[PDB]
RNA sequence: GUCUACGGCCAUACCACCCUGAACGCGCCCGAUCUCGUCUGAUCUCGGAAGCUAAGCAGGGUCGGGCCUGGUUAGUACUUGGAUGGGAGACCGCCUGGGAAUACCGGGUGCUGUAGGCUU
RNA sequence: UGGGGCGGUACACCUGUCAAACGGUAACGCAGGUGUCCUAAGGCGAGCUCAGGGAGGACAGAAACCUCCCGUGGAGCAGAA
RNA sequence: UAAAGCGAAUGAUUAGAGGUCUUGGGGCCGAAACGAUCUCAACCUAUUCUCAAACUUUAAAUGGGUAAGAAGCCCGGCUC
């Protein structure tokens, strides 16, 4: 008889947009997360100078977005639908998260937007349980043992449970 | 020559021991000195201010002033034929009460009170400190077997 | 190395010389300046010994014994001062007697790893023990 | 492969760090600030109102520090308010100001300073602080230990500072971090922080959901509706609260039963036992590989 | 027996992994109306108490690692002071006194202060 | 001033060693630095925790961005250590 | 400081063992290929030979300080 107190759900989805530029391809795509979630996404910017690539020192590149609960499993089962329901091995890390890459959002079904333009996006799932948030509370830290930990093929296998779906080599 | 530098071979002087850096416990602060206090000095790293200069650092003194956080110290130093008592201005961190005086005061306390008692008595009880005296004759009883006879080995080269 | 391949053949030894010299020497070169500021550049090294201490150590058959005694005989004309050709109590280059030995590797104390050899102590997880003697 | 780094020489160099600061809890920076006295004081002790907030509790506690261990002259919990008729909301804020008016004066009963400084009566919300009396004995002085707590606007903490002031206390303080700075305007409304002592703002909550929906009311409030509490009965509630601390505040102890004596943990395992396991295994094992062959 | 709040000494108290925890507490737990703060009520702030010890925590366990303490190493190395002592020098021996450190082999794994709980 | 001259500056300053376990000690001995920089790189308070490595994810690549885990300080604090 | 230590930190440094790819150079049956194939390479784990004025957990002998009572102890009481 196990306990309800392992009942598998995800803490957050961790959205990312790195076009690797600054300027008008960044405030489009920017907006095109707007146009989605209706919130307005973090940006990030860079450490360091590379000239090759042409970004320079502490230059806004990116744009992120953490997502959590209802909304997050509403898109996560639309990405996963146009997926058609099947990843890779090679997907699935050994803390137990996952994630995968659509390579353009207009795929996703949303409408393009000319002056937009067109844009690939990268989600990201960090599953959890109860009881995880005791590492990250000021007053009382202290690390969750091993059996609450979450792994690789447990995932695999709740993944495999939840939607039938397959895992396929790579 | 070398430099009249305020540090100068304090490399390993200052240097906080083996896993023994970091937050110094609180006794230290709240830890009280009295005027007339014998008081010995410990240098401390953590604290570069009020540190006491390296040539005071071991020497032991008495406590003539006092302010919130620090007590001016007397202390006898030698310098070249006269000797100088000095005074310095130091925080508390670095600071112990020497405990060289309580055991002494221990026996002046005790032979006050071995004198009220065996007063009454007439037995004259010896007071005074009575140097490591030549121990006294005794016998050996070698109950039995013998003495086990030690031979000087034979040498050989391990080598 | 030359008078052991012309007696005892090709594969019958195996030399160890235990002295690496870290100590570097300088000298004072004269190129009109002359003795002042006078601190050398390095000629070399050397190595620093104490007494007792081994130099070379040589590992072959017993059989062999007094061949490797005039290897070193004729050895020590390179060297100063004296020195003493001792034939050692341990077997090979380890740090335990000969007579002992084959007992305590028969019942698994020390094992072969090679040139050297590894001492079970009892301090270890059991386990380990079980995967020894199986 | 990559380098094992919890080695022998990690731990050997590794060194610890306090009981209370491996545990979370214990501050030691703030309390270095806190706690010393000035030197020219000599032995004159430096009091301490702790203040920490629980789960299900709000606990406030005297301390001055010695060298053997912090000793509390005096003490105070929540749970004794079932006594004095007050039967839940132990962790809002006016049962902060509760526990706050009964430390103050259970201390001031002990050191026979009942008639004199009597303090806020009225709960009007406004600024009180406690002038000394000429030609008598001086007010009580401590400084606050709020501990870990984010001194941010809204805080039990400074709820339990305004009940024990208004109960008589020389504690510094601004009224700043009482509800009712406006971060724009800057100007206080005592009046609003009186509301949040009676304790309105819950009365308000539960009509505004049982006029939205009854089920949310149902699953939130349970006791409150099994104990017959409502939003007219709740003010003179804790007002007679107040009243019946002001008389009565001291403790009487509770009579201890003889115990029953009996060992629920596990005793420690002795020397000839753990000689014993390893040779059973041992033993065991080589009988059992003849078993296997 | 055992716990909570606040502690002193700060590894005999740490790390890793396994097992067990009566009662109240400690926790996790459900929500965002007001105060408060967020990219996100996850953290922080605030209002509740249906469920559960799975985790945290506690205690025990491991021929565990470590840390602490003993023996062995060793009266060795080294050294204060002495001599018309040796020796071609290097260096070495003796008298008088002081005296260590690994490997190896054993043993140990928190002490405690105030106030207040549970076993009514 | 290991004759003077030519050459250095050891001509005022600071770190480490030489120093012989308090402190103090010399040679044109050694290894090295200084004649500045700062409206904050100064002052309070809060909140965050670094270097490095592992497994994952469109374009993405040894190296661009997001995420979990380890992380006694192996980074950093203008400058010499 | 002498010493001692590197199976403990830092810094040099020789030798063989066991690993799989954490990757790669020459081949050879392979087109190549983390199939295999001989290898030899670096990395990781237990070991092993040698060192330090400007590395050190340990750590002496000789030494430097302070005290060994009337300027002290113990009582009774005023002033701020
Ligand atoms: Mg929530
Ligand atoms: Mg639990
Ligand atoms: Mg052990
Ligand atoms: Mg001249
Ligand atoms: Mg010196
Ligand atoms: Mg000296
Ligand atoms: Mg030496």
């Amino acid at each position: 008889k196990e306990n309800p107190m392992r009942e598998l759900r995800i803490r957050k989805l961790c959205l990312n947009i790195c076009v690797g530029e600054s300027g008008d391809r960044l405030t489009r795509a920017a907006k095109v997360l707007e146009q989605l979630t209706g919130q307005t996404p973090v940006f990030s910017k860079a450490r360091y100078t590379v000239r090759s690539f042409g970004i320079r020192r502490n230059e806004k590149i990116a744009v992120h977005c953490t997502v959590r609960g209802a909304k997050a499993e509403e898109i996560l089962e639309k990405g996963l639908k146009v997926r058609e329901y099947e990843l890779r091995k090679n997907n699935f890390s050994d803390t137990g998260n996952f994630g995968f890459g659509i390579q353009e959002h207009i795929d996703l079904g949303i409408k393009y937007d000319p002056s937009i333009g067109i844009y690939g996006l990268d989600f990201y799932v960090v599953l959890g349980r109860p009881g995880f948030s005791i590492a990250d509370k000021k007053r009382r830290t202290g690390c969750i043992g091993a059996k609450h930990r979450i792994s690789k093929e447990e995932a695999m296998r709740w993944f495999q449970q939840k939607y039938d779906g397959i895992i396929l080599p790579g | 020559t070398n430099t009249k530098g305020k540090r100068r071979g304090t490399r390993y002087m200052f240097s906080r021991p083996f896993r023994k850096h970091g937050v110094v416990p609180l006794a230290t602060y709240m830890r009280i000195y009295k005027k007339g206090d014998i008081v010995d000095i410990k240098g401390m790293g953590t604290v570069q201010k009020g540190m006491p200069h390296k040539c005071y650092h071991g020497k032991t003194g008495r406590v003539y002033n006092v302010t919130q956080h620090a007590v001016g110290i007397v202390v006898n130093k030698q310098v070249k034929g006269k000797i100088l008592a000095k005074r310095i201005n130091v925080r508390i961190e670095h600071i112990k009460h020497s405990k060289s005086r309580d055991s002494f005061l221990k026996r002046v306390k005790e032979n006050d009170q071995k004198k009220k008692e065996a007063k009454e008595k007439g037995t004259w009880v010896q007071l005074k400190r009575q140097p490591a005296p030549p121990r006294e004759a005794h016998f050996v009883r070698t109950n039995g077997k013998e003495p086990e006879l030690l031979e000087p080995i034979p040498y050989e080269f391990m080598a | 190395n030359k008078y052991m391949v012309k007696s005892c053949g090709k594969d019958g030894f195996h030399i160890r010389v235990r002295l690496h010299p870290f100590h570097v020497i300088r000298i004072n070169k004269m190129l009109q300046t002359g003795m002042r500021g006078a601190f050398g550049k390095p000629q070399g090294t050397v190595a620093r010994v104490h007494i007792g201490q081994v130099i070379m150590s040589i590992r072959t058959k017993l059989q062999n014994k007094e061949h490797v005694v005039e290897a070193l005989r004729r050895a020590k004309f390179k060297f100063p001062g004296r020195q003493k050709i001792h034939i050692s109590k341990k077997w090979g280059f380890t740090k335990f007697n000969a007579d002992e030995f084959e007992d305590m590797v028969a019942e698994k104390r020390l094992i072969p790893d090679g040139c050297g050899v590894k001492y079970i102590p009892n301090r270890g997880p059991l386990d380990k023990w079980r995967a020894l003697h199986s | 492969f990559v380098k094992v780094v919890k080695n022998k020489a990690y731990f050997k160099r590794y060194q610890v760090k306090f009981r209370r600061r491996r545990e979370g809890k214990t501050d030691y920076y703030a309390r270095k600030r806190l706690v010393i006295q000035d030197k020219n004081k000599y032995n004159t002790p430096k009091y301490r109102m702790i203040v920490r907030v629980t789960n299900r509790d709000i606990i406030c506690q005297i301390a001055y520090a010695r060298i053997e261990g912090d000793m509390i002259v005096c003490a105070a919990y929540a749970h004794e308010l079932p006594k004095y008729g007050v039967k839940v909301g132990l962790t809002n804020y006016a049962a902060a100001y509760c526990t706050g008016l009964l430390l103050a004066r259970r201390l001031l009963n002990r050191f026979g300073m009942d008639k004199i400084y009597e303090g806020q009566v009225e709960v009007t919300g406004d600024e009180y602080n406690v002038e000394s009396i000429d030609g008598q004995p001086g007010a009580f002085t401590c400084y606050l230990d709020a501990g870990l707590a984010r001194t941010t606007t809204g805080n039990k903490v400074f709820g339990a500072l305004k009940g024990a002031v208004d109960g008589g206390l020389s504690i510094p303080h601004s009224t700043k971090r009482f509800p009712g700075y406006d971060s724009e305007s800057k100007e206080f409304n005592a009046e609003v922080h009186r509301k949040h002592i009676m304790g309105q703002n819950v009365a308000d909550y539960m009509r505004y959901l049982m006029e939205e929906d009854e089920d949310a009311y149902k699953k939130q409030f349970s006791q409150y509706i099994k104990n017959n509490v409502t939003p007219d009965m709740m003010e003179e509630m804790y007002k007679k609260a107040h009243a019946a601390i002001r008389e009565n505040p001291v403790y009487e102890k509770k009579p201890k039963r003889e115990v029953k004596k009996k060992r629920w943990n596990r005793p420690k395992m002795s020397l000839a036992q753990k000689k014993d396991r390893v040779a059973q295994k041992k033993a065991s094992f080589l009988r059992a590989q003849e078993r296997a062959a």
